[PDB]
């Protein structure tokens, strides 16, 4: 497959992620499987823009809490690690995958 | 025999399409696109269906089109079938393509490309009655002027008059035919060679195209009919030709 | 009286199926008289009034 | 060398990068021959990275005619400033995969550093861009390509023919096949009006028997209470005292109001019918006097749409010979010389005034004077 | 249908035997199972002909 | 463009018509419109012979729409008295045909005159 290779891609900003303590095991295995179900539901057979919508909401609100976060837990708004713009390149890579496996919609464009 | 007014059965034949008229005489007849009008002065049978409605038909008169002689002498199959698309180099007047149009019918389209000017202002006086051909009036040698407008047509046929039979035939289908698709083609070899006769010229010219990847499967003479043509029916093979 | 009377009643509906058939016929004149200018709508569009 | 690829299509045109390479050498074999056949490969070596649509029919026209003859346009032109990129001199020049050698050299003429290519290659590509159609566009239309190109089809036959759009004979056909079948119409409409009339007044069929002006005066007397008015009867018709004293003496009656009513409906609109079929008779005189000109003059005007009629188009007639130009009833030893005559000579007015681009009368008129010489002859 | 109206009944056994119909046709031989879908029509003739087929 | 476009010039005229001659003292041709279009559509018609100079043009323009339909060759000539003294007839014939015959003495020469014509359009 190539889901297995794009969760397998996203692993080292949960890595980096659990190993400043802002993120733990349990809850991090939580947005990991929920990750899977939405990145198998995008490259399903006959996919569509909204679930594409929708997985941008959930990256959205995941990089949401995690400056929330890491403005409540370490106090500081820039971590300087692999964690920052993690979140903001996958959204980079998902609205790209979307233009391209769906190009007639200007509302997602 | 067959007047103006006797009953006559409408039975199916093997290619779907075309009925055998079973009277006290036979006839071949062509299920009519549009009803109410003959278009080059043919007879028409009309039946009656149940709200009555009542649809005609046409008869072929295989002295006056090509592939009509072809048909009753009887081809193995033609590519002509109830659905497809059908391209027709040389076409002439409605005479042989508003019946390759009805049997085509109302799904699949008929492009019918002709060269001359007077037979193409009676072609599409034609093509306006019924809607599923398209008139082109464009030199068949040189389908790089006509690609615009077609695409992807699944079977071709041709009736031109020109000694470059092959030649046009070859570039009209790699430029349009689709694989695994059929290719009728109907030589005059008075026309096409006058010095040597017909079986040498039939044979030349199914040699080129079996050198253009046309694989030939049938070759019908239709003499009772007209004298001395050629129904040259083959696939266009372009991958496992052996 | 003659005010229920039954042999208009007849002819009112051959009135009727005869004015049918009347404008039937005259629907299939119009739409090919009109299609001649424009043959793209009798397909699309069937109802004759609406036509 | 053959990264990009222009298709023209009857929507619009179109341009794909060729992501991957096509296999050159190999390129007659089965296995890569068929992958131009399947899709789940083809889409794996041509992406869509553009399409403008020409939206104007006329400007499809004319786009598909400079085609036609192998010249630039201005869509065409724009989409390609659009999307063929400066290569610039260190690298190499761009390279357009293009369906034809002679539209070749005129796309070279313009951009320099665009470089056109057809073989092979460039022709079972687009061959396969053609076959699998629409599902490479994935939805930047609206629009199937089957009818619009069935539209562009006919215009651009049309414009090749020039093919003269006045002269109309199919006018002529439906107007003399509603004719006749009009005035039958009228006449059993009327024949309605008269025997649903008769129970309100069974001594009008005796007196006025013309169906219009029959029509017209039940319209003009509702019921059987006019009895004073004599200075309208001559009008919407001696006969008015007759009518007059008739609607008193005869009561053979029935009373009835609303189906009266309705008769006045139905009467009026056959009456309207009546002026519509006294308009089409002249319509149709004129303009077999504007198409057939000479068949007019020679054989008279509604003769001439019957004899049109009979023979299905003007251009069969004319292709007729000029001994199967029996028709019977129309044309009306020395009874039948005189019909063989005026035959054959309307169908050479037929000739005259179908193969000439429009026609006059004065050939017309000389037939005329030739089978009346023909005719005093007895 | 399938009752059969007895008329499509007779001529269909009369084309079936059409060959003893006119002793100077002689049609070829052939077996005619009969089609069990199959019409009953009526030639119209052409307009443009009269005299020798109507 | 006009109305008769292939016009014949003089030295094809003159080989047309006594080929044209030879095949009316062989009993091969058909003198006349009507009779030209009768035979052309029956079929039997080696080439068809038109004069571009009849006063109305069209009562013989009507026979390019049967016989190009028809795929057989057709030649307009400049004079329909020369074409009339050619048939060996007293009026002026105007459109003259040659049947088709395979036990005629005149098929090389008909057959020289229908390539030539052939070449010509």
């Amino acid at each position: 497959s190539k889901t297995r290779y794009y969760l397998e891609q996203c692993i080292p900003e949960m890595d980096d992620l659990v190993e400043k303590g802002l993120f733990t095991k349990n809850e991090v295995s939580l947005i990991m499987k929920k990750r899977t179900d939405f990145e198998h539901r995008l490259n399903s057979r006959g996919s569509s823009i909204n679930d594409y919508i929708k997985y941008i909401n959930y990256e959205s609100n995941v990089n949401k809490l995690r400056a929330k976060r890491c403005k409540r837990i370490l106090q500081v708004k820039k971590t300087n690690s692999l964690s920052d713009w993690s979140i903001q390149q996958r959204i980079g890579f998902i609205y790209q995958r979307g233009t391209n496996k769906f190009p007639q919609d200007l509302k997602f464009w | 025999g067959a007047r103006g007014g006797a009953k006559v059965v409408i039975e199916p034949h093997r290619h779907a399409g075309v009925y055998i008229a079973r009277g006290k005489e036979d006839l071949l007849v062509t299920k009519n696109m549009a009803p109410g009008e003959s278009v080059y002065g043919e007879k028409r049978i009309s039946v009656e269906e149940p709200p009555p409605t009542k649809v005609e038909y046409r008869v072929w008169n295989p002295f006056r089109s090509k592939l009509a002689a072809g048909i009753m002498g009887g081809l193995d199959e033609l590519f002509i079938a109830p659905g497809k698309k059908v391209l027709y180099l040389g076409a002439a007047s409605g005479t042989s393509v508003s019946h390759v149009s009805d049997v085509v019918g109302p799904e699949g389209v008929v492009y019918a490309v002709e060269f001359s000017h007077r037979p193409g202002r009676e072609l599409i006086s034609m093509a306006k009655k019924r809607p599923n051909i398209i008139p082109i009036i464009e030199d068949a040698r040189h389908p790089q002027k006509y690609r615009m407008l077609i695409g992807m047509v699944d079977c071709v046929f041709a009736d031109v008059a020109q000694p470059d039979q092959a030649r046009i035939i070859a570039l009209n289908s790699h430029m349009f035919l689709k694989d695994q698709g059929g290719v009728v083609i109907s030589i005059k070899a008075n026309c096409i060679d006058s010095t040597v006769d017909a079986e040498t010229v039939f044979a030349r010219e199914v040699q080129k195209l079996r050198e253009e990847r046309i694989k030939p499967l049938e070759q019908l003479t239709l003499e009772p009919y007209e004298r001395d043509h050629c129904i040259v029916v083959g696939r266009y093979m372009r991958s496992g030709l052996k | 009286s003659a005010d229920k009377v039954d042999v208009m009643i007849i002819q009112a509906i051959a009135l009727l199926d005869d004015l049918d058939k009347e404008l039937n016929t005259y629907a299939m004149r119009c739409k090919e008289w009109y299609g001649w200018h424009f043959p793209e709508l009798a397909k699309i569009v069937t109802d004759s009034v609406a036509y | 060398p053959i990264e990009y690829l222009l298709f023209e299509e009857p929507t619009g045109y179109a341009v794909f990068k060729v992501k991957l390479q096509q296999d050159d050498i190999g390129s007659r074999l089965k296995e890569v021959q068929e992958q131009i056949n399947d899709f789940g490969a083809f889409t794996k070596l041509i992406e869509l990275v553009s399409f403008a649509p020409f939206k104007g029919a006329a400007e499809a026209l004319e786009n598909a005619n400079d085609i036609s003859e192998g010249l630039v346009s201005e869509s065409l032109k724009a989409i390609l400033d659009l999307n063929l990129p400066k290569a610039s001199s260190k690298k190499k020049n761009i390279t357009l995969a293009i369906s034809d050698k002679n539209l070749g050299p005129s796309i070279k003429e313009e951009f320099p550093y665009v470089d056109c290519i057809s073989n092979e290659l460039a022709q079972d590509l687009i061959r396969g861009v053609r076959l699998h159609g629409e599902k490479l566009f994935k939805g930047l239309q609206s629009g199937d390509l089957e009818r619009a190109q069935l539209g562009l089809g006919h215009a651009y036959s049309r414009a090749k023919v020039k093919f003269s759009v006045q002269k109309n004979d199919n006018h002529i056909i439906q107007a003399i096949a509603l004719l006749d079948q009009l005035d039958k119409d009228i006449n059993t409409f009327a024949m309605r009006v008269k025997e649903w009339y008769g129970w309100h007044f069974p001594e009008l069929a005796k007196l006025v028997p013309d169906n219009y002006t029959f029509a017209k005066l039940v319209l003009f007397i509702k019921d059987k209470a006019s009895l004073n008015d004599d200075s309208l009867h001559d009008l919407a018709a001696g006969i008015a005292q007759r009518v007059i004293d008739n609607a008193r003496i005869s009561m053979g009656q029935d009373i009835s109001e609303t189906d009266m009513e309705n008769v006045c409906v139905f009467a009026q609109r056959v009456a309207s019918l009546a002026d519509y079929r006294r308009q089409l008779y002249d319509y149709l005189c004129e303009k077999m006097h504007t198409v057939a000109p000479n068949l007019s003059e020679l054989i008279g005007e509604v003769i001439g749409a019957r004899l049109i009629s009979h023979a299905g188009s003007l251009t069969n007639l004319s292709k007729q010979a000029a001994s199967t130009v029996q028709i019977l009833g129309a044309e009306k030893k020395n009874k039948g010389r005189i019909s063989r005559y005026l035959a054959n000579k309307c169908s050479m007015a037929s000739r005259i005034d179908n193969y000439s681009e429009e026609p006059s009368n004065v050939f017309g008129s000389v037939l005329k004077k030739q089978v009346e010489q023909r005719l005093e002859f007895y | 249908d399938d009752n059969m109206r007895r008329e499509v009944q007779r001529d269909l056994l009369l084309i079936k035997h059409r060959a003893a119909l006119d002793p100077k046709r002689h049609y070829k031989k052939q077996r005619w199972e009969v089609p069990e879908r199959f019409a009953i029509g009526t030639i119209i003739e052409d307009k443009s002909e009269f005299y020798s087929s109507r | 463009n006009p109305k008769a476009f292939p016009l014949a010039d003089a030295a094809l005229t003159q080989q047309i018509l006594d080929v044209v001659q030879q095949a009316a003292n062989l009993r091969q041709l058909k003198k006349g419109a009507n009779e030209a279009t009768k035979t052309l559509n029956r079929g039997i018609s080696e080439f068809i012979i038109m004069a571009a100079d009849c006063e109305p043009i069209e009562i013989l323009l009507h026979l390019p729409l049967l016989c190009e339909d028809k795929n057989v060759p057709y030649v307009f000539v400049p004079s329909r008295v020369a074409l009339g003294r050619a048939c060996g007839v007293s009026r002026p014939v105007i459109a003259a045909s040659i049947t088709t015959n395979d036990a005629s003495a005149i098929k090389t020469q008909i057959y020289a005159v229908k390539d030539k014509i052939e070449t010509l359009l």
